[PDB]
């Protein structure tokens, strides 16, 4: 029942010396060796320290680790933060023939400002209607921050069934992109006079409408 | 063997089977034609 | 889990102006067979494959010789296993050329090396396809098989027609 | 040096048997007296230790994953494989084959992580529908057009515009889970409205696991 | 003609090989014998010339 | 597979990385309007070693190896005068300063065109730089051609021009490029410039035996290799260019071992010590077993 | 050992050409004795001679 407690989110501007902790619950932190792993997103983890004070050949000297055995906490000291340091940090233990890893610490730093949320609406195609299907697609792009709330409307009634939306994702021009999809039957598409998608972004609302034509 | 010190033995171009085939063709020629096959077309 | 009697031992090391011999740096490595691997079994640094032999040694010997006086059998000290020694590099290379103003592609022949690719009786032949029919051959190779350039058109190897 | 490479299918159905093999090149499995270990990491969560093996029959397993892991070592093929039983929907994790220098030490060399996803459906091709621009589809001097990819299994699908000739303004969107198993996304491009009726825009949706390539032309909407 | 060509080509290549033999050191420090005599005294260069 | 670098404007392509100087390099350029000027050599470029500077100015070629204070990206600047309809060089920014050196060479004057265009290339220039025992080697020959890309398969040897007895280290090299400052550009070297159209190829020389073809005039015609193709190996082993039908032995196949395992003992026969850890009973901390 | 063989590389060139010369001279020996005829005459099935 030995688990390593690790801070979920630690954020710091570059250039200052920051400390990442790793606390053991039952077993003492000096009982077994603790290994820290710095893993890039979409990449294999890489060992950055070993034996709690020894830096492997290749990593910078700034990866300094200290052991506070009285508080049963393993500490990793990072000095001189840089851009490439944004990665997940996990601490390892061994307990008794059972390797236990840490919770995880992303090294967040302390970037484009508020952008205008362009919205586009697309009616269902005739080919989809011939396949006994219908889909309303809402497009959200070129916006900031990445928190957009979508709400489909059937003329005046809000629509929730069949609504599928996407989390905002980074664009190439530093901005954000998202979408919402409304699965619908061909009969329900022509039952209402018009459909509309409303995008709420930082209080401002951008609304487009579609009609069966 | 004698090949462990780089003293490789190159195999012959003609194996023992076609050498036997060479002899048997000569044997059949000298019993069915005599010397006509050795100085021109074979005559029975 | 915090008051049971634990057995704690300390293994400290001594460093002075004395020879270091209690330590053994030599490590018995893995045994690999049927691969061209270099070994040093107490009398020689020989390179070759280690096949499974079918002849046992008398229980006082370590090496093994042949009619040609070559070390080709050594008993493994790890498990008293008799292993044979055979060199890997055999012969040289040969190239089949159709000739000037006839073709440009060539075929590479290995002399005594075991392996588009045809395993002939005279080694390995690569770059020349094998065809079952037999014509009169012009470029001799050995072991009753020749090579030639026929029908586009590519280099082929076949049994010679007598 | 020495490297570790994984293999095996990236998909497995629920309540089935998993078979992923990690191959070794540039080294020997039974040489050096080292260990092999399998470590998984779900997307957005921390690393989880599955088990460790020796080149002999010694195995030790996570008590949360006990009686479900089966890992074996074949020295002749210079590789070792892990078998998992009773895989559920929570087993979506990126599996890492990492060599372990010291048992209680660190995994000095980590293999590239294969993506393993589980879903309860049959492998089906995508349904590509045109997304017709119109007057309501433009805001100013520029318009937008795209293609809709709906009801496919599994990930991933790649959408290219004009066989990759159009890249500026192309936005390829991460998929989301539909209400019934399958996935859905869309890829759109921003274009000036002047070339709506004079330029042909064709999207190329490819689904490699289902071996389906669909080319769909995009035209302005015609009122009927 | 093959029988008339090999007897000339082999002799030519043997003469060429003899000419090439004087370009080798045979384990010495130079090929031409005047050079060691020019840079080294004859009492010390006796082993090289031999 | 040899590297390729661009110098055209139409965008804004200007790349000058510090390539390492191996044992001999090959430098080929399809120069048209003489955009390129020269080359700079050295090891660290911090006024600590003897660093070359081989440049070709509008009046004379200048060769001087010294300890110049090289900047990050030296370049030659050409300005377009308003009253004079000719391009002349004004921005001579190749180093900051210099302290001391010995060698300096001038040779005969060389004339080139300072005007850059965007048309197709008309000439091909190849250069080879070699340092053996510290001796610096130059090999070059101008060859006309009508082509932009995919260099022809024709043959042309390279003759030496100057042999410089310097006798120093060399481990890195860098080429120099010239940009124009016309009325279209604002004239600042930050984001607005133009470089015409040029392309230079950089290759690394490797030690291989080459079979050379000497004609009755005394010039090179062919350079058939020995470690490229089996056919070329047969050509250069027989010392002939025409190969007849038959078997020719060229070399030998060697199976080099990949692993080296040595095992003198069977076990270290460790003296029993588990006993102290597994003894029927242990000792206390006031009197512990040693 | 191979660096010092370049001083005697001509000796090995004579030797390899000699051994190749013997090997090709040996292959031709079988052709001059057994290959007197260019047609294989089959033995007739009738053995009454
Ligand atoms: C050549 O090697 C292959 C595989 O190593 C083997 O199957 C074959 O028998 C070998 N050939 C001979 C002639 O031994
Ligand atoms: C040649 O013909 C024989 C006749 O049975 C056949 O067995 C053999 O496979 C053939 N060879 C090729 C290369 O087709
Ligand atoms: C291009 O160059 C690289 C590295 O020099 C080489 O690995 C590659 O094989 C080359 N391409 C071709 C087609 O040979
Ligand atoms: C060209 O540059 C050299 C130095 O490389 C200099 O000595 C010479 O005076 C320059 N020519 C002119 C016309 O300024
Ligand atoms: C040039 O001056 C430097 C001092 O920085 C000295 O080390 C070097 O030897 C001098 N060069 C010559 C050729 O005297
Ligand atoms: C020349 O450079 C090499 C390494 O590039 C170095 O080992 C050597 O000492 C240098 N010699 C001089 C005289 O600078
Ligand atoms: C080389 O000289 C010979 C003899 O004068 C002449 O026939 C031949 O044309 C010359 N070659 C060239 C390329 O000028
Ligand atoms: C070396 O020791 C091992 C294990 O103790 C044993 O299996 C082997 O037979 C021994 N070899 C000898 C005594 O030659
Ligand atoms: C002590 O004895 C037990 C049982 O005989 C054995 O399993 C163990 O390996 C021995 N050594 C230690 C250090 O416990």
């Amino acid at each position: 029942n030995f688990m390593l407690t690790q801070p979920h989110s630690v954020s710091e501007s570059p250039g200052k010396t920051v400390t990442i902790s790793c606390t053991g619950s039952s077993g003492s932190i000096a009982s077994n060796y603790v290994q820290w792993y710095q893993q890039r997103p979409g990449s294999a983890p890489t060992t950055v320290i070993y034996e709690d004070n020894q830096r492997p050949s290749g990593v910078p000297d700034r990866f300094s680790g200290s052991i506070d055995s009285s508080s049963n906490s393993a500490s990793l000291t990072i000095s001189g933060l840089k851009t490439e340091d944004e990665a997940d940090y996990y601490c390892q233990s061994y307990d008794s023939s059972n390797v236990v890893f840490g919770g995880g610490t992303k090294l967040t730093v302390l970037g484009q400002p508020k952008a205008a949320p362009s919205v586009t609406l697309f009616p269902p195609s005739s080919e989809e209607l011939q396949a006994n299907k219908a889909t309303l697609v809402c497009l959200i792009s070129d916006f900031y921050p990445g928190a957009v709330t979508v709400a489909w409307k059937a003329d005046s009634s809000p629509v929730k069934a069949g609504v599928e939306t996407t989390t905002p994702s980074k664009q190439s021009n530093n901005k954000y992109a998202a979408s919402s999809y409304l699965s619908l039957t061909p009969e329900q598409w022509k039952s209402h006079r018009s459909y509309s998608c409303q995008v709420t972004h930082e209080g401002s609302t951008v609304e487009k409408t579609v009609a069966p034509t | 063997a004698q090949k462990f010190n780089g003293l490789t033995v190159l195999p012959p171009l003609l194996t023992d089977e076609m050498i036997a085939q060479y002899t048997s063709a000569l044997l059949a020629g000298t019993i069915t034609s005599g010397w006509t096959f050795g100085a021109g077309p074979a005559l029975q | 889990v915090g008051y049971q009697p634990y057995r704690v031992v300390v293994l400290s090391f001594e460093l002075l102006h004395a020879p270091a011999t209690v330590c053994g740096p030599k490590k018995s490595t893995n045994l690999v067979k049927n691969k061209c691997v270099n070994f040093n079994f107490n009398g020689l640094t020989g390179t070759g494959v280690l096949t499974e032999s079918n002849k046992k040694f008398l229980p006082f010997q370590q090496f093994g010789r042949d009619i040609a006086d070559t070390t080709d059998a050594v008993r493994d000290p790890q498990t008293l296993e008799i292993l044979d020694i055979t060199p890997c590099s055999f012969g040289g290379v040969s190239v089949i050329t159709p000739g000037t103003n006839t073709s440009n592609q060539v075929a590479v022949l290995y002399q005594d090396v075991n392996c588009n690719v045809f395993q002939t009786r005279a080694g390995c032949l690569i770059g020349a396809e094998h065809v079952n029919n037999s014509y009169e051959c012009d470029i001799p190779i050995g072991a009753g098989i020749c090579a030639s350039y026929q029908t586009s058109q590519s280099i082929i190897a076949y049994t010679m027609s007598l | 040096q020495v490297q570790l490479q994984e293999s095996g299918p990236g998909l497995v159905k629920p309540s089935e048997t998993l078979s992923l093999t990690c191959t070794v090149s540039g080294g020997s499995v039974s040489s050096g007296g080292y260990f092999w270990s399998w470590i998984r990491q779900p997307p957005g969560k921390g690393l989880e230790w599955i088990g460790c093996i020796y080149y002999s029959g010694s195995t030790n397993y996570n008590p949360s994953l006990k009686s479900r892991v089966t890992i074996s070592v074949d020295t002749s093929k210079d590789q070792f494989s892990l078998k998992l039983s009773s895989v559920t929907a929570a087993d979506t994790a990126v599996y890492y084959c990492a060599r372990q220098l010291w048992l209680r030490g660190r995994f000095d060399y980590w293999g590239q992580g294969t993506l393993v996803t589980v879903s309860s459906a049959s492998t089906k091709g995508p349904s590509v529908f045109p997304l017709a621009p119109s007057s309501k589809s433009t805001s100013g001097g520029t318009a937008a057009l795209g293609c809709l990819v709906k009801d496919y299994f599994p990930e991933p699908v790649t959408v290219s515009w004009n066989s990759g000739a159009l890249t500026s303004g192309v936005h390829t969107f991460p998929a989301v889970l539909q209400s019934s198993g399958l996935y859905s996304l869309s890829s759109v491009v921003t274009v000036p409205s002047s070339s709506l009726g004079t330029q042909t825009y064709i999207c190329n949706v490819n689904h490699k696991p289902s071996n389906t390539k669909v080319d769909k032309k995009v035209e302005p909407k015609s009122c009927d | 003609l093959g029988k008339l060509q090999d007897v000339v080509n082999q002799n030519a290549q043997a003469l060429n090989t003899l000419v090439k033999q004087l370009s080798s050191n045979f384990g010495a420090i130079s090929s031409v014998l005047n050079d060691i005599l020019s840079r080294l005294d004859p009492p010390e260069a006796e082993v090289q010339i031999d | 597979n040899v590297t390729w670098f661009h110098a055209i404007h139409v965008t804004k392509r200007f790349d000058n990385p510090v390539l390492p100087f191996n044992d001999g390099v090959y430098f080929a350029s399809t120069e048209k309007s003489n955009i390129i000027r020269g080359w700079i050599f050295g090891t660290t470029l911090d006024s600590k070693t003897q660093s070359l500077l081989i440049v070709n100015n509008a009046t004379n070629v200048v060769i001087k190896v010294c300890e110049f204070q090289f900047c990050n990206d030296p370049f030659l600047g050409v300005y377009y005068h308003k009253n004079n309809k000719s391009w002349m060089e004004s921005e001579f920014r190749v180093y900051s300063s210099a302290n001391n050196c010995t060698f300096e060479y001038v040779s005969q004057p060389f004339l080139m065109d300072l005007e850059g265009k965007q048309g197709n290339f008309k000439n091909l220039r190849e250069f080879v730089f070699k340092n053996i025992d510290g001796y610096f080697k130059i090999y070059s020959k101008h060859t006309p051609i009508n082509l932009v890309r995919d260099l022809p398969q024709g043959f042309s040897a390279l003759e030496p021009l100057v042999d410089l007895p310097i006798g120093i280290n060399i481990t890195r090299f860098q080429t120099l490029l010239a940009l124009h400052r016309s009325y279209l550009t604002p004239g600042d070297s930050s984001s607005g410039w133009t470089a015409g159209a040029a392309a230079y190829y950089v290759g690394y020389l490797q030690p291989r035996t080459f079979l050379l073809k000497y004609n009755e005039n005394g010039t090179i015609t062919d350079a058939v290799d020995c470690a490229l193709d089996p056919l070329s190996e047969t050509k250069c082993t027989l010392k002939s260019f025409t190969v007849e039908k038959g078997i020719y032995q060229t070399s030998n196949f060697r199976v080099q071992p990949t692993e080296s395992i040595v095992r003198f003992p069977n076990i270290t026969n460790l003296c029993p010590f588990g006993e102290v850890f597994n003894a029927t009973r242990f000792a206390s901390v006031y009197a512990w077993n040693r | 050992c191979s660096n010092l063989l370049l001083q005697y590389g001509s000796f090995c060139t004579q030797l390899n050409r000699a051994l190749t010369g013997i090997a090709v001279e040996q292959d031709k020996n079988t052709q001059e004795v057994f290959a007197q005829v260019k047609q294989i005459y089959k033995t007739p099935p009738i053995k009454d001679f």
